[PDB]
């Protein structure tokens, strides 16, 4: 079952409808961009233990590289997961408005009329 | 001393007899009594008056915490989480409160077995009845509850004495 392959008004391979630059970015110091930085660099590390060299010190150029790809393409995963949760509630928001029968709020009763059964331990 | 509150913690007032030398023979105890005073109770006095000049030159104060009351569990909505967390804090504050007075009625149950000596089974009655009265109060508003007991559960408990007892009282009224 595909929840939201085919929600009205959706471009096929877009990526990043134009609707999310409404939503606040995700910040630099977003520490699930520092784990994806941290990915990159464990990617580094790996590289230089595989090829026999020095795994610390072997090659700064590529593991700057591999920090920045991986921070790259983190910033953008991150703001297209944050674009799709905010779609869900948006339309799990719209449909409860749309729709006062199915979701009643019933009167609300405080605990000195509520008939609880007490189960003694012992 | 004026430590504690003398009415908390009550004394029968401390009648003792006089001594009343019926020998010609001196009392070792007295002689014993009066060089254990000389040679212990003075210089320990002394390091005593020496300490308190010291803290009197440096005074501050500690202040009893005071608590407001809030609602009570009963007071509560069913799903309403914040006014559960006062109700449910409150609740254990009071809890440890009635411990602490189940504490008091013991202490001076043990005080008065031991003070009354070979009479403390008639000298003791108002004692052990106020304990009676205390434990039986605090027996029905917590036992039972067990592990991972709260508000909810002892409101359900006394729903449910309640109940049995309104019950019990319209059953007894129609004999
Ligand atoms: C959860 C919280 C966070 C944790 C994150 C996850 C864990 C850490 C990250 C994991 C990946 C990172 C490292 C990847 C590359 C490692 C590969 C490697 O071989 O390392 C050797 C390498 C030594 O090689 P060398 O120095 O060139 O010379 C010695 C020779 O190479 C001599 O080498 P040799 O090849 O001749 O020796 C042979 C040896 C060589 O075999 C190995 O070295 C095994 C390494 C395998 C890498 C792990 C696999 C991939 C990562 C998955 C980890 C899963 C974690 C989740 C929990 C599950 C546990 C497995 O093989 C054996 O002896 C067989 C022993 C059998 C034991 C089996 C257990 C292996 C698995 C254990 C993995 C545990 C995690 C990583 C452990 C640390 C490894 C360095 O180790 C290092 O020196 C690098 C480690 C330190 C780098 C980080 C330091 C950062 C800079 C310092 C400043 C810190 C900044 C703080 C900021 C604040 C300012 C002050
Ligand atoms: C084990 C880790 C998994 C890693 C998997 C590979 C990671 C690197 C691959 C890089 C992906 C590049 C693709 C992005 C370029 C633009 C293409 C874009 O337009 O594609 C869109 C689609 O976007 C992509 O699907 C997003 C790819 C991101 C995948 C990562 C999620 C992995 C789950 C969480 C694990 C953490 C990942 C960490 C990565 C380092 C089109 O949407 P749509 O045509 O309408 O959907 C078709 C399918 N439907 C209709 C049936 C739904």
């Amino acid at each position: 079952m595909t929840m939201m392959s085919g929600r009205p008004g959706r471009v096929p391979l877009q990526f990043l409808p134009n609707e999310a630059r409404s939503l606040p970015p995700p910040k630099l110091t977003d520490p699930r961009l520092v784990y994806m930085g941290f990915l990159g660099y464990c990617s580094g590390l790996i590289d230089n233990a595989i090829r026999r060299r020095p795994v610390v010190s072997a090659g700064l150029h590529r593991q700057l590289l591999y920090v920045t790809s991986f921070v790259f393409f983190g910033y953008y995963l991150l703001k297209r997961q944050d674009y799709m949760y905010a779609l869900r509630d948006h339309d799990m928001f719209a449909y409860v408005k749309s729709h006062p029968e199915d979701f009643p709020e019933k009167d609300k009763k405080t605990y000195g009329e509520i008939l609880e059964e007490f189960h003694p331990v012992r | 001393p004026d430590s504690w509150d003398k009415d908390v913690y009550p004394e029968p007032p401390r009648r003792t007899p006089a001594p009343a030398p019926q020998t010609s023979l001196p009392n070792p105890v007295t002689y014993l009594t009066k060089i254990f005073d000389l040679l212990v109770d003075r210089p320990v006095t002394l390091a005593r008056e020496f300490i308190e000049q010291q803290h009197a030159k440096n005074r501050y104060y500690y202040y009893h915490r005071e608590f407001r009351r809030v609602p009570d569990i009963t007071e509560c909505e069913e799903k309403d989480i914040l006014c559960m967390f006062e109700a449910e804090m409150q609740w254990r504050r009071d809890y440890k409160v009635d411990q602490e007075i189940v504490n008091i009625i013991q202490e001076r149950l043990k005080a008065c077995q031991q003070r009354e000596g070979e009479s403390y089974r008639q000298n003791c009655a108002k004692e052990l009845e106020q304990f009676t009265q205390v434990s039986k109060a605090f027996q029905d508003r917590y036992s039972d509850l067990g592990a991972h007991y709260s508000a909810r559960k002892c409101l359900a408990k006394q729903k449910q004495r309640m109940l049995a007892e309104r019950k019990a009282a319209k059953e007894a009224a129609a004999a």
